[PDB]
Formats: structure tokens, C-alpha cells, sequence
């Protein structure tokens, strides 16, 4: 079904170009959290706003390529990127182009959320490695209704659902006042490499402060950090949610792996290691 | 289910202390460097 | 205390007001995203709750009609003063009448759906049945979050604003509800004041009968305290009945046996409360 | 089942009031709803 990656590009196109707000839920085992994001375009330029709606006001910013936090009682500050992470699921900023060789995109059909007739589909990696997604696009305004983030095996781990929304081609004024506002202060070869990686998966950056490398598809990322200590360093594995952290220890090496990842999948990046 | 708060919103800032900080700096570095 | 008086605005406004409120109901079952709209148009309200997501249920009100509508059945209507399970009975209380046997209890404030609300329990006095938590917008006193919790602090259902809006003038939508050519009004007895020889000698404060049925015989005695209701019914006992407590979110099912008659306790109480009840029913 | 992603609960807040020894308390439940909607007297 080609007119599923159409579909997908469709979605990702209007959650750029429209000016709209999204008041929706977002579920885990750890609760069900009730936030508003807001978006909008001025002068070739996007503006967006992703706010916390019940107890403290903490709320997360964008303008340009600029991403300000905000949060009582901590200090404002500023990152640079092209939109606001955990805003949205990443299903949403990804460019399915990229992602066609390893990914297949499989319509499951359509069926009613938020009073929209919505385009249902399942975006699955070709290796079967990792989680899957499952959107439920609005089949008007193309912008996601619902994300469902799913483990390999069928277990829900985290959910997106829109419960009020509006699309406006006339921007907000608190939007305006963002686009005025003053923003808070902006704030490598290694040793071993993973002999086994997801198909699709490239290193994007790297660091210290341990041996850590960042890993992403395009869509799921994770790290993979290395250091050679150990107290009680030992085999261990958990998940907080869709966030996993596989523990390992071998040839006087720890090795964690943390992310986006199934655990089986983590585990056997962690042992392919080549050690130098 | 009746959790109204979780903590680690998603509009929250960017021995089981280890994990909990390699857990911390892999949200950053995905914040830092993000992609597009 | 002024307590009491937010129940009785957050009430008023909720018959009062031109609202639309986009909620989520959460339970041992799930979390549904629903939607209610409110108005007033000629002296009458008017009403919508809406399934949002799947199979289009809905229903709707004019004046005192409920009209049903579910894909693939024959809509109806009844009569109402509002909508059931469109918002928690709470929003639908005369605090007035339950002061005697309730105490309105303030919690402070605090933001909920980005509004400052006045948090406020609802607990009965002899400590017999279900409690409720509610915050309340302190501009629109609408009701943003309701919390219905069992006898040990645990969370049996909450409803929960994510959005909404207040109108000050009636929406086009709302408009052609009143012109909605709606399904006929069916009829079913209402008013029986049937007499029976068993009574409950033991009921929890404020309780009172609104009803009492014969309606394979079942005699059955609704009751209501003006927050929740239960329905105390009595039939004759058979060859393989048992004590029974079966226990379905907020409603109870009580199922006791005594001299050759099956007691059966249906609604919103606690276990123990149910029973309690059920074993001073006086038979004769 | 994990009562918190399922969305589509059952016997959800705008299902319609059915009219009509397990089965016995099923309709002693469903006459319980129809009765309290034939009775709200607000
Ligand atoms: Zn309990
Ligand atoms: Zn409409
Ligand atoms: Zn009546």
C-alpha cells in the first residue's frame, strides 16, 4: 500500500506547515498526563508551545531553530533544534523517505478517534528489531489523532491521544507573543565499535564524561555507553517505560546500552562489541 | 491510570545513581543533538 | 462553610452556563475521551455527550427528553432532567439537601486544565459510603476534575477536563438540536408506589425511597441520598442460590440469602455497607 | 489488558440504557441503570 508512506509524508508536512493546537493525553504505566501543544508559522518561521496543564507550569517553547524550557522553580535556558522532543511522538518529525529501505508502512484500514474518520497505520521496521508505531491520522487536516508506541511482541508502551483539537490558517496571539518574547540563554574516535547494529541505525555524535556513542534511525535512538570500573557493576536490564537500559559487564568492561530498544535487541548490541 | 501527575512529564526539563545519570545524559544528547 | 456555597455555584453554572467541556473518563475498564456540550435555548436546556472515539454513541437532551442514538439500534427517548453518566452525579447534586448528612471539606487550591480550581471532598457523615474529591474552576466554577474514591483513598473512577470553553452566546450546533427532528418518547411506568412486607430497617443517613416496583417476580426499592442511588431487591429464594459479592468499579452487587429469600443489593456502596444493609431487612 | 490503554472501555458513559444465577444479577445491574435514569429527579 504506497498511499501509506503518502499518507505518512501528508502528516508530517501538516504538522509543520499548519497553525493548529492539540490538547491530548499521553499514557504510560507511570500515569495518564494531560498537556496542550500548540503551533503555528510566521514569516517562513515556526512557533510552538507544549504545555503541562495540570500542577506546576512547566512548559517547553519553540522559535526558529531555537528550543527554551521552562519550569518554577529551576532556570530557563535554550538548545538549538528543529522542534520540541517529547512534544509529539517522533513518529511525527521523522522523515519516512529516509527510513522506506528498512521500514515498511502497512494501512490497517480506518476507524473514528476524536470525531475524525482517521487513516489508520502501523510503521514497522523490515527486521522485525525494533518497537512499532501505529498512527490514526485525521483524514481532513492529516495531523495525528493518535500514536500508539507498541513492543515487538504486541505490548502497548505508551500512548498519544488527541481529545480536543483546532486548526487555524490565522495565527493565535499568545502565538505572537512568543514570536516577540526574549528567550533564556543558549547553553570523536573511540577505542571499540558495535559489530552488530538494526539495519538503518548510524552514529550521529559522540561524547564523554564515560566512553558514550549516540545511535538513531531516523526515528529510535539510543546510546551506547562504555567504562571500564567495577564495584558491584553487574548484568542488569530494566525499562522505564519505552526507555531501556540494558547493563553488562565482560573483559573488565561495563557495558550500557540505553534507549529506544527492545531489550533482546539492546542485549545483543551490548556482547557484538569488538573491543580495542 | 489515575495518576494525574507522572513524574518525568513530557514538559519537564531536559548505587542506582549510574544508571539514573546515563539516563539523564542520553536525554540530553538527544535533545542536543536532535535531528532534520 | 463557603464550601458548601462553590457546590452550589459549580452546580448552577453547570445548568446555567454555554459550555463545552472535552473530557476523559478513567477507570479499572480504561480511558475514554468524551465530549459534553451545554446550552440554554427558550427556557429549556440542551445537552450532547459524545463517544469520541469508535462506534458514534451519543446522547442528547431537550428540555426534559433523552434522546439514545448508537449505530445499528432504534434510537428512543425518555424523560430526564439530564443526561446519566454525562457528568459525575456530583455536578448534578442539590448540595442543600445533603448538607445534613455530608461535610464539604476544602483541600486549598490548585491549577487543573491550566485553571486555578478550588479543590474541595465530599464525604458523608456516618462515614457509610464512597467519598468524592472535586476541583472547580475558580472563574466558571465548571467542574474540571472529579475523583470518586472507595473507603480506603483508592481512586474508583475520575473524570477529568483536558479542554473546554464557555460561550456567552448558544452554538450553531446546539441551534439545530432544538429543530432535531427527535426519536419518539417511549413509555415505561413511572411513580409505582408499591407496597411490600419486607423493610429495610437499617439505612445509612439521608438515604429515602424514590421508587418501589414489582417489576420470575422482582420487588425492587430504589433509593437515593441525592448523590448516590442503590436498588434493594427481593425474590424468593431457590434450590442453588449463595452469598454473593461481586464488586464492578462503583457499582455493588450484594447477593444475600435469609429465611428462603434471595436479598440482592445493587449500586453505588461500599461492600460492607451493602450487606449491612441487606441483613436488617425485617421479611413479614 | 492494562486498564490504561485501552480506549474503548466496556459500558462506556454514552451507551444506551438497556430495556430488555449470574445472568440474574446481569439484568438486576441493567435494571439498576434504567431505574436511575428513569428517576433523576434534579
Ligand atoms: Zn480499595
Ligand atoms: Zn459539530
Ligand atoms: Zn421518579
Amino acid at each position: 500500500t504506497p498511499a501509506s508512506g503518502a499518507l505518512l509524508q501528508q502528516m508530517n508536512l501538516a504538522s509543520q506547515s499548519l497553525n493548529y493546537e492539540l490538547s491530548f493525553i499521553s499514557i504510560n504505566k507511570q500515569g495518564v498526563e494531560s498537556l496542550r501543544y500548540r503551533h503555528a508559522r510566521l514569516d517562513n518561521r515556526p512557533l510552538a508551545q507544549l504545555l503541562q496543564m495540570d500542577g506546576p507550569r512547566r512548559e517547553v517553547v519553540q522559535r526558529g531553530n531555537e528550543i527554551s524550557y521552562f519550569e518554577p522553580g529551576l532556570e530557563p535556558f535554550t538548545l538549538n533544534g528543529d522542534y520540541i522532543v517529547d512534544s509529539l511522538p517522533s513518529l511525527i518529525y521523522t522523515d519516512f523517505k529516509r527510513l522506506s529501505p528498512y521500514y515498511d508502512f502497512i494501512s490497517v484500514g480506518r476507524t473514528r478517534i476524536a470525531d475524525r474518520l482517521c487513516e489508520v497505520i502501523r510503521v514497522v521496521a523490515r527486521d522485525g528489531t525494533r518497537y512499532s508505531y501505529i498512527v490514526w491520522m485525521d483524514t481532513e487536516s492529516k495531523l495525528p489523532m493518535r500514536v500508539d508506541l507498541l513492543d515487538r511482541d504486541g505490548e502497548t508502551l505508551e500512548q498519544f491521544r488527541v481529545i480536543a483539537f483546532n486548526v487555524n490558517q490565522d495565527i493565535s496571539s499568545s502565538m505572537q507573543t512568543l514570536a516577540k518574547a526574549n528567550l533564556p540563554p543558549l547553553l570523536a574516535k573511540f577505542s571499540w565499535t558495535p559489530t552488530w547494529l538494526p539495519q538503518g541505525f548510524s552514529e550521529v555524535s559522540s561524547s564523554r564524561r564515560i566512553e558514550s556513542r549516540l545511535y538513531s534511525d531516523g526515528l529510535f535512538s539510543f546510546s551506547v555507553n562504555v567504562n571500564r570500573a567495577t564495584p558491584s557493576s553487574t548484568d542488569q536490564m530494566l525499562r522505564t517505560g519505552r526507555r531501556t537500559v540494558s547493563t553488562s559487564v565482560r573483559d573488565n568492561a561495563e557495558i550500557t546500552i540505553v534507549g529506544e530498544l527492545p531489550p533482546q535487541t539492546a542485549k545483543r548490541i551490548a556482547e557484538n562489541i569488538k573491543f580495542g | 491510570v489515575f495518576n494525574t501527575l507522572p513524574m518525568m512529564g513530557k514538559a519537564s526539563p531536559v548505587q542506582r545513581r549510574r544508571i539514573n545519570a546515563m539516563l539523564q545524559d542520553y536525554e540530553l544528547q538527544r535533545r542536543l543533538h536532535s535531528e532534520q
